[PDB]
């Protein structure tokens, strides 16, 4: 058939997906100071869940 | 403002015109092969002045290597023709 | 050389002109926006502190 | 007896590609591959990258605040020109909260 | 009248060593001619050589490049006036420029410490 | 206040449009030269409007089209300053360039890359208009260097004329030697005033501000023709005549003087510059007039004349008549271009023989070009009402009326005479003696693309000087109180030149055999200055770049020192530490020495 | 940042397993996609620098280098696609893998914060370069060239590492912007002086002065197009970036720890610019020009003025691109001839009518023709140096002049004479190489247009 | 400029060249052709005076004094001939004087037109390979082992067959 040839084009997109996901996991870590800073300290308006 | 190119008949007529206006030895009747030193008893001075007059008549310059060896109007014409690449 | 010129001009114009046209249509219909001062009941979002529609659109979707 | 040369293939010759593929492009001797690779290069690197990259960048906002800052300076200068203050004080931090030795 | 120079060499004609009629010197000239003719003929047996798909190699050019590039250090032998010119070119001018700059900077520094040098408008530096 | 900027940007847009067309595929279908010529004509018709509005309002204008960057309190932006100088220079340059383009369209048939030539010309034109109507010294440097490179290309259009390459290299070297001082000025201003703009620089009208003036001065000496750095003007002539006129009669040389005059406000409070502008510009009115008496090439003669006029203008600057200098630039351009135009017509009619020595009877055989050439010659001499007068004679008033250095004044008047001298030289050797040219003849000048331009340029060279001298605002206060032998000096002395040239040219006959006299040989050979400079300076500089730097530093010592030294050192240490033979009788003795050492060390150190 | 790296770590197995007929195109196009995605860093709305973890970071001074690298990768690929055409698929795959490893390392280092990570990557850059240079050259001295390269670099590397240790111990951490917010001042003794040395000596040995410019010509000559590209473009820039990021601590030492290095840099600029006149080998001429410009970079880096840093970055980027382009052109004229010599091939522009306009557009950018980032940088740096002293415009001008000279000498001994008659091997221009030239150029245009991106820290 | 010179020269050619040079410099000094003719006749008389003499002593003496007088009374800026060195047309067209072998790499879509001319190139090259090897033996047979040769080239001593080494001369582009 042909997938053995035309599948390789799936890696790079999957690599980019994995990269964005890993950056999302890192940013979900370090969640400390989410709103405890001294220049972006809001009141958490209703129905506006956290960043 | 380019004029037309040169042909063999024009070249020959011109060369005869000039070598006839010449006065030293030419008896006003030049054979196309009227050898200068042999068939007309000319001098190297005369031959060189002929070459110079031709240079002035056709604008360009003839180098010494071939000026010293030209001994025939037919040869002069062949030289000019192989220099300007005439007669397609 | 004719080939390189023609093919480069193609593979540029192809998407440069549609894009530029979208840009013109945007600037005309949407156009830029206003410096509306900040009310005391609204907390603007990152997609509203920027002027250009494309800029704020990206800032709302991606970043 | 005199000497001999280490057995080695001879110097290959200088050839021409256009003699066998006058549709050449420079990439390969396989014409289809040449064509598809040059189309790939052009498209992915002239239609998308240059164009969309230039677009993205040109429509980036307020790079390093060189616009917000102009706005802020206009507003501050209005404020201070009106209130009579000078536009720039030669001392930045409050010299009151500060304390020095002798 | 005229005198020679390193730039305006004595032209062809005036050269006393020319107009010589020595048989040995004329024979040397004719030997040079034999050489040059052999060279030009070997070159023309390739300029027009059909079935050719390449260019010509200029071994004189290659040797000239070799002698300007890589044959230098091996045949190089250090001696004085050579070490001397080298140390000069490597030390002298740097140190001259340096004294210049240091004197200038010290002038500027003492001037400012006095509090004189007009620096108005030197906001970007 | 909207039509003005509209026009000032429309001219640039017009000049752009062809260049854009160059990118496209129409050229192979279209007459690019006529296209460009007509676009230039309409650019001129546009540029005219500013002149009317300006003479009717005398309102200068300043614009900031596009904001480029903001580099932390020193911004940048495409700023124009449409004042008298530039708003007039645009119109003059276009009035000349339209005619030049027609002349080229006629003069460069049989050549394939003519559209390429036209594109190059209009590119230079755009760059020069930028330099002219620019305000930011950066935009001005842009114009500067773009003009330089365009001139390079144009002198080299025939990339086999070996000496042409060397001429172009000369040009680039000297223009860079000017760029040195220009960057000096840019830096000094960006430091001491934080800005590059003339507006915010005018406030330097009180301080010493002498280094930037020296910089602009070197820039003038370079881009124009002056004593130290003239030699690049005569060689350009190796290139074609249309460009040898445009780029070397009214442009690429007036640039330096334009710069100085735009910077005049700071030159009225520096009594040194006011002087050095005389020992530098008046001198050139001699070191080229001399060379403009025996040179045979028409174009070389004309170029030396141009250098003379430019030195004269730098002199009037030195003595503070800048608007006079500018008016003279304007006028001078007209006829200095028509002369090259006529010369190109002559040449193309003949078989590429610039030399006067092989031409004659030009009046009878070709009346039109001869009439126009006489017009231009007399205008340059200073005929009373041919647009030469209306600047030259006021300048010659001021030169003697002010506190001008003696020798400077004197050589300046001598040069004013030598003008007529070599003008009548042209006249005699080309237009009054016998037909010493070859026998064949294929003359043709009844072509409109070559008969109309000269006509328009003659009308201009006859009218525009007067028109301007009567229409411009009276910038300065003249001096109209002096004796006749100081009000009519230029006139008298030019008539003297006429008489003397006649006497001498007629002496050329009479079988008065010639003799290689040293004064004339010097004049012909430029003064030997190139013959020595261009033959020692290159030689020494290159021999140094080879001996010291390449070999004696970068291939010999910086290798014998670090790497080869390390190599020899480690090599010898390894030779030592592996010169060992396999003998236990020795290895054990060594072990024993080591044991002794360790015991002794412990004993000492406790 | 993983969004930039991971795909560049997938191009490798992609290359390994892809079929011969398609690996070139696939890897090329996908590397271009990577270059595209590499622009997310330019969303620098506000001044708050970007930080992704304790292990990565970006900045205005680094982002340009990152994009330039991710965009020089595919150009190396393409320019490396006509030679090694008779070399096996496995070998060319190795070559691709080495290029990609270079890309990845350079990205990770230009992004990293901890100078120790920066250093290990700065030294891992070698293996691929040494390999590329030894296993794909065309002469024999490539061996000595690689040796010089490697050992100069490691000699530099060592004391840098030792000083990083001394720091990590005296100070608590090595992370940047912490080094900033907790820097201090030094008693200015011989100890701290030798520390300054052991910190800058490696970056300098890499960005060549007059004294140690020796490994550059050998490399750029014996090595192929890709090695030459990457050297002239980035592997020098690494030293500059390191010096910029690290000099933040050594205040004030760098006021009197600079005079010798500034002097050497200027004098070397001059002497090398002169040699560029009489250096036959074209690539050697180009290399010495690179030296002449990096000397300006260094003189502008030391004295620590904002104008100077912005000019340094401008000229850095400009030279990178322009040198890659000139080397492409050299290689081009070489594959048809197989002789670097300048005076052998002459009087072109009659058969390569267009290419010239890719020769010209380079020189003009070398001799600082405006409006170009090249001249903007040269000029801002000359401004800073004039402020730092009034007697340096001299050397600036001498260099400008000698450059205006040799650039045109190069133009005129290859595209201005009269055509030879035994170069029958003049295969006309390939669309591929024309594309490489256009791609090296166009970004110069766009950046001349909008340079605010390419300024530096101070803007 | 086609034939080559000999290594040595002769008194004859030396004097001839001095004559031509002096006459050109005189045409340059004295512009009017009448004056030129006059002084040229004078120089001719000066020469014909000593012409008949043959003593190498007087020959060398007069020649070396003549060259000094010439170099000391020559024209600083002489009359160069445009189409020759020094002029304003030398090489002017070399930028257009392309050779033929650029032809081979044409594209067929282009040589589609201009078909006739390319119908004759083959029968020209065909006129080359068929008669090349012979042009070698003509020399390798007459490569006189004496080993003292000039740069001249012998013709085709046979009939029908072509000469040796005609490619680098034929096909030399026009001058235009
Ligand atoms: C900023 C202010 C500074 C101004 C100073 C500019 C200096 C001028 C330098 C110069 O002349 O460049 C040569 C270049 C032309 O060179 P050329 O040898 O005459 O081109 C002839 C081609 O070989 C053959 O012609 P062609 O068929 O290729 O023409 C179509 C065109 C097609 O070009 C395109 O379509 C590419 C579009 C991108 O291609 C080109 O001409 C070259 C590109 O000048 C240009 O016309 C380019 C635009 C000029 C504006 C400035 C460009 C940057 C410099
Ligand atoms: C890091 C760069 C070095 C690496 C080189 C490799 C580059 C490959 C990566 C993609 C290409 C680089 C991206 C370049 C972005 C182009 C920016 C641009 O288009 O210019 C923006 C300009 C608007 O002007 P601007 O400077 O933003 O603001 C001042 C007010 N006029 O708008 C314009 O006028 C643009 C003109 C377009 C024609």
């Amino acid at each position: 058939q042909l997938l053995r040839e035309h599948w390789v084009h799936i890696l790079v997109p999957a690599g980019f997906v994995f990269g964005c996901y890993l950056d999302r996991k890192d940013d979900e870590k370090l969640t400390a100071f989410r709103n405890k800073s001294m220049l972006f300290q809001r009141e958490l308006r209703p129905n506006e869940e956290v960043t | 403002s380019d004029a037309p190119p040169l042909t063999l008949d024009g070249i020959k007529d011109r060369v005869l015109y000039v070598l006839k206006l010449y006065d030293k030895i030419d008896p006003e009747k030049l054979s196309v092969n009227s050898h200068f030193m042999k068939d007309l008893g000319l001098d190297s001075l005369d031959q060189v002045e002929i070459i110079m007059a031709m240079e002035d008549e056709f604008g360009f310059e003839i180098p010494d290597i071939d000026a010293e060896k030209l001994m025939c109007p037919q040869e002069i014409v062949d030289y000019i023709a192989d220099k300007k690449d005439v007669y397609e | 050389d004719a080939r390189f010129l023609r093919l480069m001009k193609f593979y540029l114009m192809l998407t440069g002109i549609p894009v530029i046209i979208g840009i013109t249509l945007v600037n005309i219909f949407i156009g830029e926006a206003e410096l509306a001062e900040i009310p005391e009941g609204y907390i603007p979002e990152h997609w509203e502190y920027y002027k250009h529609p494309i800029s704020r659109w990206i800032a709302r979707n991606f970043y | 007896e005199p000497t001999m040369q280490w057995q080695e293939d001879p110097e290959p010759e200088d050839e021409n590609v256009y003699a066998k593929n006058p549709d050449f492009h420079g990439y390969d001797s396989d014409p289809v591959v040449d064509v598809w690779n040059m189309r790939a290069v052009f498209f992915f690197g002239f239609s998308i990258v240059l164009v969309f990259g230039t677009t993205f960048v040109a429509y980036v906002p307020d790079y390093r605040m060189q616009e917000w800052a102009r706005r802020e300076a206009e507003r501050l200068v209005k404020y201070r020109e009106v209130n009579g203050l000078p536009i720039m004080e030669s001392n930045y931090f409050d010299p009151s909260k500060i304390q020095l030795p002798e | 009248k005229y005198k020679p120079a390193p730039l305006a060499t004595l032209p062809s004609t005036l050269d006393p060593a020319e107009y010589d009629v020595s048989p040995e010197t004329r024979r040397a000239q004719v030997e040079r001619l034999s050489i040059r003719a052999r060279l030009k003929r070997e070159y023309l047996l390739q300029y027009n050589d059909p079935k050719r798909v390449s260019h010509i190699e200029d071994p004189a050019l290659i040797r000239w490049t070799y002698a300007r590039s890589a044959n230098i250090y091996p045949n190089f032998r250090p001696t004085p006036k050579n070490s001397l010119l080298g140390a000069v070119a490597g030390f002298g001018p740097l140190i001259f420029w340096y004294y210049v700059f240091k004197t200038d900077r010290d002038r500027k520094e003492r001037l400012i410490q006095e509090g004189k040098l007009d620096r108005k408008f030197n906001i970007s530096y | 206040m909207n039509i003005f900027t509209t026009s000032i940007l429309l001219i640039f847009i017009l000049l752009l449009s062809p260049i854009l067309i160059s990118m496209s595929n129409l050229i192979k279908h279209i007459n690019f030269p006529l296209y460009t010529t007509t676009s230039i004509k309409f650019s001129f018709i546009i540029s005219l409007l500013p002149l009317l509005m300006f003479f009717h309002n005398n309102m200068e204008y300043m614009i900031t089209t596009w904001h480029w960057v903001t580099m932390n309190s020193m911004e940048l932006k495409m700023s124009f300053k449409t004042d008298f100088f530039s708003i007039l220079f645009t119109s003059v340059a276009l009035f000349v360039t339209w005619s030049i383009m027609q002349f080229s369209s006629w003069y460069m048939h049989s050549d394939p890359n003519i559209n390429r030539f036209i594109k190059y010309l209009t590119l230079f034109l755009i760059t020069m208009l930028i330099l002219t109507s620019a305000n930011n010294m950066f935009q001005l440097f842009i114009g500067w260097e773009g003009v330089g490179i365009m001139s390079f290309l144009l002198i080299g259009w025939w990339y086999g004329r070996t000496d042409a390459n060397t001429a172009a290299l000369q040009a680039i070297l000297y223009n860079r030697i000017g760029d040195i001082g220009f960057i000096l000025a840019m830096v000094w201003f960006s430091l001491n005033m934080n800005s590059w703009e003339l507006q915010q620089i005018m406030f330097s009208n009180n301080n010493d501000n002498l280094i930037p003036l020296m910089g602009l001065l070197i820039a003038a000496t370079g881009k124009s023709a002056q004593f130290g750095l003239h030699p690049w003007l005569p060689s350009a002539m190796e290139g074609p005549t249309p460009v040898s006129a445009l780029l070397h009669s009214s442009t690429m040389v007036v640039a330096g003087i334009f710069l100085l005059v735009r910077f005049h406000p700071l030159t009225t409070n520096n009594n040194f510059i006011l002087t050095t502008m005389l020992c530098l510009g008046a001198l050139t009115t001699l070191f080229t007039a001399i060379c403009a008496l025996t040179q045979n090439d028409i174009k070389k003669i004309i170029a030396f004349s141009t250098s003379s006029q430019l030195g004269l203008m730098m002199v009037t600057l030195g003595m503070n008549q800048p608007h006079l200098a500018f008016l003279h630039i304007c006028t001078h351009a007209f006829f200095k271009a028509m002369l090259f135009m006529c010369s190109g017509s002559i040449i193309h009619s003949l078989a590429d023989e610039q030399d006067i020595r092989k031409m004659g009877n030009i009046t009878k055989i070709m009346p039109f070009t001869s009439s126009c050439l006489v017009i231009g010659s007399l205008a340059l001499t200073g005929m009373p009402f041919l647009t030469g007068f209306y600047s030259k004679d006021l300048i010659i008033e001021a030169i003697n009326t002010c506190n001008t250095n003696a020798w400077a004044l004197l050589i300046t008047l001598i040069a004013t005479s030598m003008t007529a001298m070599y003008s009548m030289r042209i006249i005699y050797f080309v237009t009054m003696t016998k037909p010493r040219f070859p026998p064949l003849i294929s003359i043709n000048e009844n072509d409109p693309d070559l008969m109309n331009p000269i006509k328009r340029l003659a009308f201009g060279s006859i009218f525009a000087g007067f028109v301007i001298s009567y229409n411009i605002p009276p910038t300065s206060i003249p001096v109209l109180t002096m004796p006749w032998f100081l009000k009519t000096t230029a006139l008298i002395i030019s008539v003297l030149g006429f008489l003397i040239a006649l006497e001498l040219n007629n002496l050329t006959m009479k079988l008065s055999m010639n003799k290689a006299n040293p004064y004339s040989s010097f004049s012909t050979l430029l003064g030997f200055f190139p013959s020595i400079i261009h033959r020692i300076t290159p030689m020494k500089s290159l021999n140094l770049s080879l001996k010291t730097s390449l070999t004696l530093l970068d291939l010999i010592w910086l290798e014998k020192t670090i790497p080869k030294s390390t190599s020899t050192l480690h090599t010898n240490m390894t030779t030592l530490t592996t010169n060992q033979k396999g003998l236990i009788k020795l290895y054990f003795m060594s072990f024993l020495i080591n044991i002794i050492l360790i015991i002794i060390l412990y004993s000492i150190n406790l | 940042m993983l969004k930039i790296i991971l795909p560049s770590l997938m191009l490798l197995p992609l290359t390994w397993l892809s079929s011969p007929k398609k690996t070139w195109t696939n890897v090329t196009s996908y590397s271009f996609l990577i270059s595209l995605t590499s622009l997310t860093l330019l969303w620098q709305t506000d001044e708050n620098y970007k930080n992704f973890s304790n292990m990565f970071s970006s900045d205005p001074l680094s982002t340009p280098l990152i994009i330039l690298t991710a965009w020089l990768l595919p150009l190396m690929l393409m320019a490396s696609q006509n030679h090694l055409k008779k070399d096996n698929n496995v070998l060319q795959k190795l070559y691709i893998s080495m290029l990609i490893s270079l890309q990845i390392l350079l990205i990770m280092t230009f992004s990293a914060t901890e100078l120790i990570m920066f250093y290990i990557l700065f030294e891992a850059t070698l293996i691929p370069t040494l390999i590329i240079i030894t296993r794909w050259g065309n002469q024999t001295e490539r061996l000595n060239a690689g040796i010089y390269f490697l050992f100069y670099t490691l000699i530099g590397s060592i004391p840098l590492l030792i000083a990083l240790i001394l720091i990590q111990n005296h100070v608590g951490t090595l992370n940047l912007m912490i080094l900033s917010f907790t820097t201090h001042t030094l008693d200015a003794s011989w100890s701290n002086n030798l520390l300054w040395l052991a910190c800058m000596m490696a970056f300098l040995i890499k960005m060549p002065l007059y004294g140690v410019h020796l490994w550059l010509p050998k490399a750029h000559v014996e090595a192929p197009i890709a090695g030459s590209m990457i050297l002239a473009a980035i592997l020098l820039k690494l030293g500059s970036y390191g010096m910029i990021r690290i000099s933040i601590i050594l205040d004030p030492l760098t006021k009197y720890m600079a005079y010798p290095f500034i002097l050497l840099s200027l004098w070397g600029m001059i002497m090398t610019s002169s040699i560029c006149l009489r250096q036959t080998d074209l690539k050697s001429l180009i290399a010495y020009s690179s030296v002449s410009h990096m000397a300006l970079v260094i003189a502008s880096i030391m004295i620590q003025t904002p104008w100077s840093f912005m000019g340094a970055t401008m000229l850095m980027i400009a030279h990178g691109l322009t040198s890659s382009l000139l080397f492409c052109l050299a290689n081009s004229n070489y594959e048809r001839i197989h002789s670097r010599t300048m005076i052998m091939a002459r009087g072109l522009q009659m058969v390569f009518p267009l290419m010239a306009t890719w020769w010209l557009m380079a020189s003009l950018a070398n001799l600082a023709l405006p409006p170009s980032i090249n001249l903007m940088g040269e000029l801002f740096i000359t401004m800073s140096l004039f402020s730092w002293s009034n007697f340096t415009i001299i050397l600036m001008g001498i260099n400008i002049i000698i450059t205006g000279m040799y650039s045109m000498y190069m133009i005129i001994t290859t595209q201005r004479g009269k055509l030879t008659n035994h170069m029958i091997n003049l295969q006309p221009s390939h669309t591929r190489e024309l594309t490489l030239m256009a791609l090296h150029m166009i970004p110069l245009i766009l950046l001349t247009t909008s340079p605010k991106l390419i300024t530096g820290l101070t803007m | 400029a086609f034939c080559a010179p000999p290594a040595y020269l002769t008194h004859q050619q030396k004097v001839l060249r001095l004559y031509k040079r002096a006459l050109r410099h005189l045409e340059s000094w004295c512009i009017h052709r009448d004056k030129y003719r006059y002084f040229a006749c004078l120089m001719r008389a000066r020469f014909e005076e000593h012409k008949n003499e043959k003593d190498m002593m007087r020959a060398t003496q007069l020649l070396r004094e003549a060259e000094e007088e010439f170099w000391q009374n020559q024209h600083p800026q002489p009359y160069i001939f445009p189409d020759s060195p020094g002029g304003t047309s030398f090489e002017r067209y070399e930028c257009y004087k392309v050779p033929e072998w650029c032809l081979d790499y044409w594209h067929p879509s282009e040589k589609a037109m201009y078909p006739d001319y390319f119908s004759k190139r083959e029968q020209w090259k065909k006129l080359r390979m068929e008669s090349w090897d012979r042009e070698v033996k003509q020399l390798q047979e007459e490569t006189s082992p004496d080993g003292i040769m000039t740069e001249a080239l012998p013709p085709a001593r046979r009939e029908g067959d072509l000469p040796p080494l005609w490619w680098h001369i034929v096909t030399r582009p026009r001058e235009r």
